[PDB]
């Protein structure tokens, strides 16, 4: 019969483990992003230099994608398990989707503004 | 004549923010009734799981075999879609069903979310659009039920470049699957949205426009007269010129753009490799030699600055004639 106390502290334990899991992968998570953010920038061969560059700022771009949509399917998964948290999560999705976008089309403008150039 | 299974439910009544853990993880035994119909078995097992889920909108998936019961049919009438479930039974082990939202009801709720939604809402919806696709191929064919299509149309013609662009990289995510790429064969309008958009103004949209128009050509060529109908149709309704969008990409009002070049060239390429009527052809050709092609092609082949690949598909071209 004690053991059903046992089970009960395990559902603890399990949970506890849980969001430490969640913390530790969300570390990496936290470089990831900071980078992201970091690689922004708001001569006719510099209007060239500039799609070649920010062209290599999407190559990359891509290149991280793969585990960036790595994150989208954890995060998805994660939030399956779990009020206050929710909003949370939604912050860092909106936020992440208007960046994505917004490096999207900013590399997209200097390759189309050094487009400009050509 | 009854049956003792596993089961589970699964929490999706909100398609946008699936849940992942079906309970309980340790699936509770009880018994049904393999020659009597399921329909009026499931609320003995609906109460025994206590699942928050409208009994009257539920469906039943079998677990690794993945087949969606006919709800009013007893276990063995449809015993020969069942195979690899009596086996397991056989082995003496208890296979496993999940509870979870019949495909027409979440269908349902998508669309009216996307006729309902606006903003901020409907682009984080579109956005999840294209993984939940990935990883439950089985909404595709109950979506191009229910006019799904009308609907991803009804929403893309009204909206901003992000908006369709975002569309878009969705619907290359159902054309993946089977009878997404059947709805898509089926839909005239579809394919003639996909021409409009050939004249955005984002070169991102274009790019994706013409590629995913490449793999609708590389499916089959059941589909290039299709293809030609429905852009007559668009030129004609539009009041521009047939085949202009194209061409205005291939003299350039901006500049280079090696990329939609090719991808250009080896559409309309991957087009003409698909009919032995050389009438219906020539009629094209004609309606093309209009329009100033040949000098256009002449200029280009002199310069050379012309990528290579882009080069080979021409000369593929010029060698067709």
């Amino acid at each position: 019969t004690k053991r059903l106390i046992h089970e009960n502290q395990g559902q603890c334990c399990g949970l506890i483990d849980l969001m430490r899991e969640y913390q530790n992968l969300k570390s990496a998570v936290s470089k990831v992003l900071e980078n992201a953010s970091s690689v922004i920038v708001t001569d006719q061969e510099d209007l060239k230099w500039a799609f070649s560059k920010h062209e290599t700022a999407k190559n990359k771009m891509n290149y991280k994608q793969k585990d960036l949509d790595n994150f989208t399917s954890k995060g998805k998964h994660l939030l399956s398990e779990l009020s206050l948290v929710k909003t949370d999560m939604e912050s860092t999705v909106d936020k992440w989707l208007d960046v994505s976008e917004k490096l999207e089309e900013n590399m997209d403008r200097l390759r189309v503004s050094l487009s400009i150039w050509d | 004549s009854v049956v003792t299974v596993r089961v589970q439910y699964l929490e999706d009544t909100d398609p946008f923010a699936c849940a992942n853990f079906p309970e309980p993880r340790r699936a509770p035994t009880c018994s049904l009734d393999g020659a009597l119909p399921l329909g009026a078995q499931i609320p003995a097992v609906h109460r025994l799981l206590g699942a928050p889920l409208k009994l009257e909108d539920c469906a039943l998936q079998v677990s690794p075999s993945g087949y969606y019961l006919d709800t009013e049919l007893s276990l063995e009438e449809q015993r020969e879609m069942l195979e690899g479930f009596y086996e397991e039974i056989s082995k003496g082990r208890k296979p496993t069903l999940i509870l979870r939202t019949q495909l027409s009801v979440r269908v349902n709720a998508i669309l009216e979310k996307l006729y309902s939604s606006s903003g901020p809402e409907l682009r984080r919806s579109l956005f999840s659009l294209k993984q939940i696709f990935q990883e439950d191929k089985d909404l595709v064919p109950e979506f191009v039920h229910s006019e799904g299509l009308s609907c991803l149309i009804r929403v893309g013609a009204a909206a901003d470049h992000n908006y369709q662009s975002y569309i878009l990289r969705a619907l290359g995510q159902l054309m993946l699957f089977v009878d997404g790429m059947l709805g898509v064969v089926a839909h005239s309008d579809t394919i003639q949205w996909l021409y409009t958009l050939c004249a955005s103004l984002s070169r991102l949209v274009v790019k994706t426009a013409l590629k995913l128009l490449l793999v609708f050509v590389e499916y089959s060529e059941n589909n290039a007269p299709l293809f030609i109908r429905a852009v007559n149709s668009v030129a004609s309704t539009t009041g521009a010129p047939p085949w202009a969008n194209l061409v205005s990409i291939l003299e350039e009002k901006n500049g280079a753009d090696p990329e939609l070049l090719v991808y250009t060239v080896t559409l309309i390429n991957k087009t003409l490799a698909a009919l032995p009527d050389q009438d219906s052809f020539y009629d094209v050709t004609d309606a093309l030699e209009q329009q100033g092609m040949e000098a256009l092609v002449q200029r280009h082949l002199g310069t050379a600055g012309t990528d290579v690949d882009l080069r080979t598909q021409l000369v593929l071209y010029e060698n067709a004639l």
